[PDB]
RNA sequence: UCAACG
């Protein structure tokens, strides 16, 4: 050509070979902003799928597998290698970017309820609960068996019928939470019975057990494992990401009624708000929906390697042309409500959509008067130990600028950790003080009648006596 | 050790007694819901059956709260438990004796969260006092909260996995501070701008541009439909503008009922003309533009950004600042509701329609890129030979980079004018971007003309091999690609060496966020700390806690932050 | 109280506190067998 | 330990963490759960 | 004998190696699995390079 | 619970002297083992004395009937046999 | 102030369509009748299913849902069987529902294909749209699947499972003439099947007096009904669900009064 | 990503 | 079980010494989809702090042209310090030089 | 992992076809002309038949855990 | 201080609502009398609005000036921020 | 303005720059508890034992560590029961 | 897990009423009916069928929120007539209207099989 | 400890 170089010594395979197995899996990744692509390689690893063939044999904590993946209309050729044709993760779901009812704003979804009875994007969760008779203490024998209320001094008052000789839960006995999966009793030496060993099922788990398995693990002692089913029919509040970096939680489910539909009938099963495309720029969706109603017409899977100069939007344009479509992809589209047609024309096209693991009924979380923590006597952290919400510094700081220092009071010592405590006025250090014999006496002054009753935050309490035993007196005086 | 124990963050301190776990708080997933008013918040109703706010039993409140106890814990308007006079706790789940059941006065029975209950809001990280906000719950059947799109902007929150926290107020005087001081029409204008925080965003933002059009006529069905879902309206149907051939209501008519009471404001569409004003026809707009709101009604112009936006002297904000916080939060809820329900019968999109652009501005757009990429070399050739002279105070490197990005960053710029001049009226790009509810200039010029320049770290991408930025070019390449250039638009495709340039530039955008984030929360922290103490005494000295007076009046007037306005002098500029 | 074996699928009856061991194949991983009691699914 | 039920047997609860008459409800001990919280190898050290 | 070593799966050392699929199926082990892990303790560990 | 509630107006800081902490503390003679179990579990003059606080979530502490709850902990002191810098 | 009188002309009939076009209709009550099909036109399916064994590779609930979507045929038995919760009987009786019974085990080395063909039904008329078919799970040897399934009446309201269309066209204004949905380019857009127009005009001319008539449909069907009986029969309930509307008016307006 | 004034 | 311990904690050293182990090698695997398996198992890991917050190590570099992915890093704390090799990258075994 | 009844978009029963699909496959037609000799016509319901992955052979090929 | 020399605001400060609102509402919640007659309100917290509005709340507001002297004014005296 | 103006004001109020870190904020003679919420902690607190200073408790993070009543907005007054007004009025219940 | 049962969308919970009448005071001759569990299906022909009628100066349907099945109907008819009795006589056509329809449409699947 | 979520 016009002499650039002539002296080239190696050329590369192809271009496409540079990205990695993640960003692999995005159909025209040229077309879409940087930061997309990346954020596309993070949510892949989140999606939903058949993880791996030997998934029944499989005992493992937190496996997903959704009910019926299908292999993308749209696929790169390098996914071949990836085996992601053999193992799917996602269903391919006609998909209009349109403002339909407001319920789709930001990065929300609206998703076709009848489409969701018919079975998309569900899936299975399947936990496996691990336990382990453990003979090792001295006079501790942590025997599997089912126990009894009367026979054992410990016990809990959470259903038990559910447990049969061996204190193992029979498969395919639906369990809701706070169930006992697994009853264990370690035998109690008498000092001068039985303090209750049992395995409760996590919170609103309200699965089917699935399988129950007994072994001896590596150490010889007997091992159960007990892994519950759970069908997820997708909700509003499911997370649902496509492959160029499209995240967003399912704003309300429409039946196929209400939503818009064609002239054809074919209503979309996935409605994106049109705000999402152009500050992302994410183009290859654009042009993913394209070429998908383009396949899934002509009947060949479309091809969407990176760099290949050979695809543009013009030729798959003129191709959806041929098959009796608008060139660009829109759609005239029908207002389900009142049947009148949408004034502006809606694009409509088949694209790749995945189901993330993030799902609204494992992240839902209330606290009201629970357990409190040994050491600050406060609410405990976490959804499984029914922990309160951190009520933060900038928490705090954003309600001192509130002024509203009676909710910045009740929350940061009345809801969290009340407590009383007697310091003698003489010196501010608090006293020895036995309500019940209502004799209250402070050691030091040998005075008895000067104390006062202080209500402080249990964590101040700590404070002060951890400075105390710094040799550090915080002489608290009402005075 | 003790020190240890104290010393570091989450220590008995700072992580126990500045900010603590706490009680009657739950958290879920966000999503929207345009029905729900700006105050209202939408809690799932086992989040409302767990959480509890005590009552006193009153001689007024006995029966209702007795029919709460005698439905229990099962049913969803229960009472979990029974608070008696001495303290004495009676849980009604484990069967309570029916005469535990009987109420008197003084009792405090435990009922379950119900529709109304002011709660608190927030969304972490708090940056600003806006963060919690106090919203009355209404109960609705799924497990997500649900808030108004408008309070998404204050919380810098949106629906694509956020969560946010809910805090309910145990009291009667915490839940009466709440009500009259954190409500979130209370705080719609914020006192650090004084601008309003909150501006119909989104659709309404779009589709309220192309309502208020002149070209919008809505025929009398649409108008019944439009005004039913207008919660204030008065029940008169207003005179159709175009009364023959056939009743014709216009957009602007009907927005017109929306605006509160009678609000006078004037301000310009996005699209303004800047020689409108001077020449003739400045008052009949050619272009619809220059919104002029008289007596509450609309008389001209397109809303957009900055009329119905967070903006000062925005209509949202003057009706906040004449109108006042009750009618505002009315206002922002109906343009939401009627401006959504005309959505259906318009719609939005976006296509590949959109990207696409005419031949010409194709050629025109090639032929841009064609003549810089001939000056880039001219001037590369003129350094070469030596002829280039060094700007003062420059290298002769710096002053060759910087010639070459002037010639290539006016090539770009000259591309997306061309691109955004091939836009037609239809193109919903164009739509988002001049409604401002989305996307930039920029965006469209990228999508349709040009990515642009890629730059790393303020320079063109450097040379990471010997002397070439990658092992396909020639070492010592100064030129437009071997740099970084992006000629290719996004819809046409980057080629493999645009494509990992385009990445490099992407991960130095993603390296800035994260590292922004824990730079700024430290100074936010340390701010607040030296100035937490500080506060108007009543004298109206601001004085710290030591009563050393900071200022003997708050900011030099003794006025705050959110009462005042932006106004011209007058006397100052003119002259004698 | 009826274990099948992972091996050799034949169920084999193990009592409290017995070795869990299938008789005709000596494999040492087991599973319970489906419960008697009917649980009624939904199409839905 | 009810006051009003002589030799009563209180029921544990985990929501709350208390002992309950399960007879009429009264909730004796407040928050008395808490978190409620190798001696084989040689002996103490 | 002086100790064990860990043995990553599929590797020339572990039983898989040299399976043709229907064996892998056999042992309840998938055709399509990477290999490349260390079942420790029960647990599939990745040396992350 | 028969004296007055009162809110902190002033909390005085100092360095704690000696003869008060001697008299302070509940425990007398110093912690003299340091094993923390006798009799089985409770060891007088032994780190856990009961009563210094309250063990096992349902005994009572010897100072005061505190039930896990009321009893806010009391202090015991070491006769150091030279004295120590402190850090 | 009196309803129009509508006109129907049925262009297609077959097995498992029909075209028909409406006239002198407002579009309320034609996109009425056109979400009437899809929701509530009441039909037989499976909802109560109890698994006695499942061996195959598909779970329990798995096979719950597939067979709840197997179409059963419900020409005329649906009208006289009553919704389960009408029926005084408790849980499930031969007036309110149709018991479904499947038992298949694999002793074959070949793979044995579960299909709609082994659901046996106790009532001849609920059958699975068999008299090829449809894959309920594929059983390798050694494998077993009996289950015992119960029908209800129900409509697509409650469940897609009921509903009896595949897909509902509706389409009005062919050629655009009262610019329902404005163009950006007219010519672009591809012609519709019921368009009268030329090939070189894109739209009609505009009619200002117009308002939308002569609305077209396409009703394919499951086989669940036949797809005349889908429409006559969403006729028919929407004309008793505005019955029953008239009746508690009536009951309100005297009682107020 | 646009140019050097702009961002990156 | 030098060998077992290395590999279960993560800690890669001795268990009576702690202060020479670097921690983060050896992880579980994900098995959430095939996808997240196999890039788990083709990955690198930097081994600058995470806590240091400099941009430099972050940076994608030239050379990483064809032997690292561009786009597939983590997005948070570790921009750019977590790395995927490419489809075709082979890293060498290595071999005796005699 | 099998075929779905019932294609979601539309609720046409597709799952009557895979083996017809797979069948014409073999007799040489191409995707699009066995998809319309199968009377799939809307772009919805050949969706279901075209990316349609038939894992359940796979884990067929599993011997079951009770014979 | 004396009654005269009043230096304070007259008008009510938004935090002096929020707080006599508050408390005379948990006042009515505890059965105590209420000045102005209820035209069926049963909320503790909306006949305290109602007595506001009214200026019968039975609560003398103390302002404390930074140089320790207090101002005692009536909620009646002050004016309704609204 | 006034956000701007307020903190340069804290910071030229005592007459030598502060800087808002560690040393310069907790140099000013704040109550010994008020600075050990920020940064130093227990060396602040181990000085101001040292010292016998005493904590006024006028501060809000202060106040806020012994849960009492914060001095900020809604606790700056303290409102009190007014007799002759309840005596006045119609006393319903 | 707070998932409302899919019965709830139609059927009345005991207790409630399927239309209730309350009049609107702002405007003179209007009254808001409000329809439980019911859809746009039957609020979107009762609509249209008041506005044809010369006397109904106001007809619109609303409904309040999606996830709650209530309809909200407000007519507003000139003196001389009633909202009631616009409603009712809605009713009246639309089930003519239909019936008709049922007719012909028999008519037509009669005609076209076997002619 | 590690890994995700904003
Ligand atoms: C917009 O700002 C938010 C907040 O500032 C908050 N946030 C998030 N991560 C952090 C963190 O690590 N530390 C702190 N302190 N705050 C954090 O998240 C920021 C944005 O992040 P993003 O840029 O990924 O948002 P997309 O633009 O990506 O939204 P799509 O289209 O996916 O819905
Ligand atoms: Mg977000
Ligand atoms: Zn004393
Ligand atoms: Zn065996
Ligand atoms: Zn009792
Ligand atoms: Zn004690
Ligand atoms: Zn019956
Ligand atoms: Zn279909």
């Amino acid at each position: 050509e016009v002499a650039y170089c002539s002296t080239y010594t190696h050329c590369e395979i192809h271009p496409s070979m540079i990205l990695g197995v993640c960003a692999s899996i995005i159909p025209f990744p040229d077309h879409n902003q940087s930061p997309r692509n990346t954020y596309q390689s993070a949510m892949g690893k989140q999606a939903m799928g058949v993880y791996i063939t030997n998934f029944h044999v499989r005992m493992d904590t937190l496996a997903h597998v959704l009910y019926y993946p299908q292999k993308p209309l749209v696929t790169t050729r390098s996914m071949e290698y990836l085996r992601f044709r053999e193992l799917p993760a996602g269903i391919n779901s006609i998909v209009a970017i349109a403002s339909y009812t407001g319920y789709n704003q930001e990065d929300s979804v609206i998703m076709n309820r009848s489409a969701v009875d018919r079975g998309f994007f569900r899936s299975v969760f399947y936990r496996s609960y691990k336990e382990q008779e453990s003979k090792k203490g001295f006079d501790q024998e942590e025997v599997f068996e089912k126990p009894t209320r009367e026979t054992c001094q410990g016990m809990r008052h959470a259903i038990y019928d559910k447990l049969d000789d061996d204190g193992l839960i029979a498969p395919g006995v639906r369990v809701s939470g706070d169930d006992v999966i697994i009853g264990k009793t370690v035998t109690l030496p008498e000092n001068e019975t039985k303090r209750d060993c049992s395995t409760f099922l996590r919170t609103s788990e309200t699965g089917i057990v699935d399988q129950v398995m007994v072994t001896l693990n590596q150490e010889g002692y007997k091992f159960c494992k007990i892994r519950v089913r759970s069908v997820r029919i997708p909700q509003i509040g499911d997370k649902f990401a496509s492959r160029h970096g499209q995240k967003g939680t399912c704003g309300i489910q429409y039946r196929q009624e209400d939503m818009p539909f064609t002239c054809e009938g074919i209503t979309p099963d996935i409605i994106i708000n049109p705000h999402a495309i152009p500050s992302r720029m994410t183009i290859g969706h654009l042009i993913e929906c394209l070429q998908g109603k383009v396949s899934a017409n002509k009947g060949e899977i479309g091809d969407a390697t990176p760099f290949n100069d050979a695809v543009n939007v013009q030729k798959i344009s003129n191709l959806l042309s041929d098959y009796g479509y608008h060139l660009r992809g829109n759609e005239v589209l029908y207002n389900g409500f009142t049947g009148r047609k949408i004034t502006s024309q809606i694009f409509i096209g088949p694209t790749y959509y995945q189901r993330l693991k993030h799902m609204v009924d494992d992240k839902i979380h209330s606290r009201a008067r629970g357990p409190i923590q040994i050491l600050n006597r406060q609410p405990m952290e976490g959804r499984s130990r029914d922990g309160g919400l951190r009520f933060g510094e900038m928490e705090r700081d954003c309600q001192i600028a509130h002024g509203a220092a009676q909710f910045l009071r009740e929350r940061l010592f009345e809801a969290s950790d009340p407590y009383q405590v007697h310091v003698c006025n003489l010196c501010g250090i608090m006293a020895i003080a036995n309500t019940r014999t209502h004799t209250y006496e402070c050691r030091g002054c040998r005075n008895k009648t000067q104390i006062s009753l202080v209500r402080m935050p249990y964590a101040c309490k700590l404070l002060f006596q951890e400075l105390m035993s710094m040799s550090i007196a915080p002489r608290m005086m009402s005075v | 050790s003790l020190k240890q124990r104290l010393k570091g963050k989450e220590g008995r301190v700072r992580g126990n007694l500045m900010g603590k776990r706490v009680d009657f708080s739950a958290r879920t997933v966000i999503t929207p819901d345009p029905n729900l008013s700006i105050d209202q918040v939408g809690v799932p109703r086992s989040i409302a059956a767990n959480m509890t706010f005590a009552e006193i039993v009153t001689p007024f409140n006995i029966d209702r709260l007795q029919e709460l106890v005698r439905r229990g814990n099962s049913q969803y308007p229960g009472a979990k438990y029974i608070i008696r006079d001495n303290g004495d706790r009676i849980d009604l789940r484990f069967h309570p004796k029916p005469s535990d059941l009987h109420l008197q006065t003084g009792y405090k029975v435990e009922r379950h969260m119900c529709d109304g209950d002011i709660v608190i809001f927030n969304r972490q990280p708090t940056l600003h006092k806006m963060s919690m906000m106090g919203h009355r719950v209404r109960i609705l059947p799924w497990s997500t909260f649900r808030l108004n799109l408008s309070v998404t902007t204050p919380y810098n929150a949106d629906f694509d996995g956020d969560e946010m926290n809910l805090h309910l107020p145990q009291s009667l005087e915490t839940r009466a501070e709440i009500q009259e001081l954190a409500m979130v029409p209370r705080m719609i204008v914020t006192p650090q701008s004084n601008r309003p925080v909150m501006g119909i965003v989104q659709d309404t933002l779009t589709a309220v541009r192309k309502f208020t059009k002149r070209d919008v006529f809505l025929e009398r069905g649409e108008v019944m439909n439009l005004l039913m879902f207008l919660s204030t309206w008065d029940g008169k149907v207003p005179q159709p503008a175009i009364l023959k051939p056939r009743p014709l209501w216009t957009g602007k008519q009907i927005f017109s009922l929306i605006i509160p009471g009678h609000i006078n404001c004037i301000r310009t569409h996005s699209t303004h003309p800047d020689d409108e004003d001077s020449g003739p026809y400045k008052h009949i707009s050619p272009g619809d533009t220059k919104v002029v709101v008289e007596n509450g009604e609309l008389i001209m112009g397109i809303l957009c950004k900055k009329s119905l936006g967070t903006s000062a002297g925005s209509l949202v904000h003057i009706s906040y600042l004449e109108m006042g916080h009750d009618i505002t939060r009315l206002f922002y809820s109906n343009i939401q509701t009627v401006i959504n329900n005309w959505l259906l019968i318009e719609g939005h999109t976006i296509g590949i329609g959109d990207s696409i652009a005419d031949s010409k501005t194709y050629q025109d757009i090639q032929n841009t890129i064609k003549k810089a990429k001939q000056d880039v070399i001219e001037v590369i050739e003129k350094a070469h030979n030596n002829e280039l002279e060094p700007t003062p105070g420059n290298t002769l490197r710096q002053t060759f980079e910087n010639q070459v990005n002037r010639i290539l960053n006016d090539a770009r710029d000259k591309t997306g004018s061309s691109a955004q001049k091939s836009l037609s009226e239809y193109n919903n790009f164009k739509s988002m971007v001049v409604s401002g509810a989305k996307g930039s200039k920029i965006n469209i010029s990228q999508v349709i003309a040009v990515v642009g320049q890629q730059n790393v770290e303020g320079k063109r991408i450097p040379f990471g091999f010997k002397h070439r930025t990658l092992p396909h070019f020639i070492k010592d390449d100064y030129g437009p690609e071997s740099r970084g250039f992006v000629e290719n638009s996004y819809l046409a495709g980057l080629t493999p060496t645009e494509f990992f340039f385009h990445a490099m530039g992407g991960r130095e955008g993603l390296i800035d966020t994260a590292v922004k984030t824990a730079e700024t929360g430290y100074i936010q922290r340390r701010l607040i700390k030296s100035m937490e103490s500080v506060m108007v005494k009543y004298d109206a000295t601001v004085r710290n806690s030591i009563n050393q007076v900071v200022q003997l009046r708050y900011g030099e007037d003794g006025l705050a932050g959110e009462s005042v306005e932006f106004q011209n002098l007058a006397t100052l500029k003119p002259s004698n | 109280m009826i274990y099948i074996c992972g091996e050799c699928h034949t169920e084999n009856e193990i009592k409290s506190r017995d070795p869990i061991r299938c008789r005709e194949c000596g494999y040492r991983i087991m599973y319970k067998k489906r419960t008697k009691r009917l649980v009624v699914f939904d199409a839905r | 330990t009810c006051p009003n039920h002589p030799d009563a047997i209180l029921v544990e609860d985990y929501r709350a963490g208390d002992m309950i008459c399960p007879e009429c409800g009264l909730v004796v001990g407040d928050r008395v759960i808490d978190v409620g919280s190798n001696p084989l190898l040689s002996d103490g050290d | 004998f002086i100790g064990k070593i860990p043995i990553m799966l599929r590797s020339t050392y572990c039983l898989l190696n040299g399976l043709t699929d229907r064996d892998l199926c056999e042992l309840n082990e998938c055709p399509l699995d990477p290999g490349g892990y260390f079942i420790i303790n029960g647990s599939e560990k990745v040396l992350i390079a | 619970s028969a004296c007055p509630l009162r809110t902190i107006k002033r909390v005085q800081f100092g360095v704690l002297s000696p003869d008060e902490l001697k008299r302070m503390s509940v425990t007398e003679g110093g912690i003299k083992y340091p094993e923390t179990t006798e009799g089985g579990r409770p060891k007088l003059g032994g780190l856990m004395d009961p009563r210094q606080g309250v063990i096992e979530r349902t005994g009572r502490c010897q100072t005061c009937a505190g039930n896990m709850t009321e009893c806010p902990g009391h202090f015991g002191h070491i006769e150091l046999a030279k004295p120590v810098f402190h850090v | 102030p009196y309803a129009n009188q509508p006109t129907v002309r049925i262009t297609e009939l077959t097995d498992e369509n029909v075209k028909f076009i409406i006239e002198n209709t407002d579009l309320a009550v034609a996109n009425s009748i056109r979400r009437v099909f899809i929701a509530e036109v009441p039909i037989i399916a499976i909802d109560w299913v109890q698994i006695d064994a499942n061996s195959s590779v598909l779970h329990d609930e798995f096979i719950a849902h597939r067979l709840g979507l197997i179409p059963l045929t419900s020409d005329d038995i649906v009208d006289k069987l009553q919704y389960s919760r009408d029926c005084t009987c408790e849980e499930f009786c031969p007036e309110c529902s149709v018991e479904f019974t499947l038992d298949v085990r694999c002793n074959e080395d070949q793979t044995r294909h579960v299909t709609s063909r082994d659901l046996i039904s106790n009532s001849p008329r609920v059958i699975p749209v068999t008299s090829d078919d449809i894959l309920i799970v594929k059983l390798r040897k050694g494998q077993e699947l009996r289950l015992r399934a119960y029908a209800k009446k129900g409509f697509g309201k409650e469940h897609a499972k009921w509903n009896p269309t595949a897909g509902v066209a509706f389409e009005y204004d062919p050629d655009n003439a009262l610019r329902h949905t404005v163009y950006p380019k007219p010519e672009e857009w591809p012609k519709s099947e019921y368009s009268e127009l030329d090939e070189d005009e894109s739209q009609a001319p505009y009619d200002p007096n117009g308002k939308p008539e002569r609305f077209y449909y396409n009703v394919e069907s499951c086989g669940s009904l036949r797809p005349e009986t889908i429409v006559l029969s969403a006729l028919s309930g929407l004309k008793k669900k505005l019955s029953d509307l008239q009746t508690q008016l009536s009951h309100e307006i005297q009682s107020d009064v | 990503i646009w140019g050097i004034g702009c961002n990156p | 079980d030098g060998l077992k311990y290395s590999l279960a904690t993560g800690n890669w050293g001795d268990q009576k010494k702690a202060h020479q182990a670097r921690a983060g090698v050896s992880q579980v695997l994900n098995r959430l989809t095939f996808a997240s398996t196999l890039s788990h198992l083709r990955r690198l890991n930097s081994p600058i702090g995470r806590d240091g917050k400099l941009a430099k190590p972050r940076q994608l570099h030239n050379t990483l042209w064809g032997m690292v992915c561009p786009a597939e890093t983590p997005e948070g704390h570790a921009v750019g310090l977590v790395k995927n090799l490419a489809l075709m990258a082979y890293i060498s075994v290595g071999s005796q030089p005699s | 992992m099998i075929i779905p009844v019932r294609c979601f978009t539309c609720g046409k029963i597709v799952g009557n076809k895979w083996e017809a699909y797979l069948g014409l496959l073999q007799a040489e037609y191409t995707e699009g002309d066995a998809l319309d000799a199968l009377g799939l016509k809307r772009y919805c319901c050949r969706r279901m038949l075209l990316a349609h992955v038939d894992l359940i052979e796979k884990l067929l090929n599993y011997a079951p855990l009770e014979k | 201080q004396a009654n005269q020399k009043r230096i304070t605001t007259p008008y009510m400060t938004k935090y002096e609502r929020a707080r006599v609102l508050g408390t005379r509402a948990l006042q009515i919640a505890m059965c105590a009398p209420v000045m102005v007659e209820l035209e069926g309100e049963t909320d503790p917290l909306l006949i305290a609005m109602k007595e506001l509005k009214a200026r019968k709340i039975p609560i003398i507001i103390r302002r404390y000036l930074p140089d320790g002297s207090y101002e005692d004014w009536g909620v009646d005296e002050l004016i309704i921020s609204d | 303005y006034r956000h701007l103006a307020l903190l340069c004001d804290t910071m030229t109020c005592r007459g030598h720059l502060m800087a808002i870190t560690r040393h310069g904020v907790n140099r000013q003679d704040t109550g010994p508890l008020m600075k050990c919420s920020f940064e130093e902690t227990v060396d602040v607190l181990m000085e101001a034992a040292a010292h016998g200073e005493s904590d006024p408790m006028k501060g809000v993070s202060e106040n806020i560590m012994l849960g009492q009543l914060a001095p900020a907005g809604t606790g700056c007054f303290d409102l009190l029961l007014d007799a002759e007004k309840c005596k006045y009025g119609m006393e319903i219940p | 897990m707070n998932a409302p049962p899919a019965f709830e969308s139609f059927l009345l919970f005991e207790g409630e009423k399927k239309i209730t009448i309350n009049k609107d005071t702002k405007v003179p001759n209007a009254c808001l009916f409000t329809i439980n569990k019911e859809d746009h299906t039957l609020g979107n022909i009762i609509k249209s069928q008041l506005l044809k009628d010369p006397q109904v100066l106001f007809a619109g349907y609303k409904v309040p929120h999606p996830l709650e099945h209530k309809i909200i109907i407000r007519v507003q008819t000139t003196p001389d007539y009633s909202p009631q009795e616009a409603f009712t006589n809605a009713i009246t056509d639309l089930i003519s209207e239909l019936s008709l329809l049922e007719e012909r449409f028999r008519v037509a699947i009669k005609d076209k099989q076997e002619g």
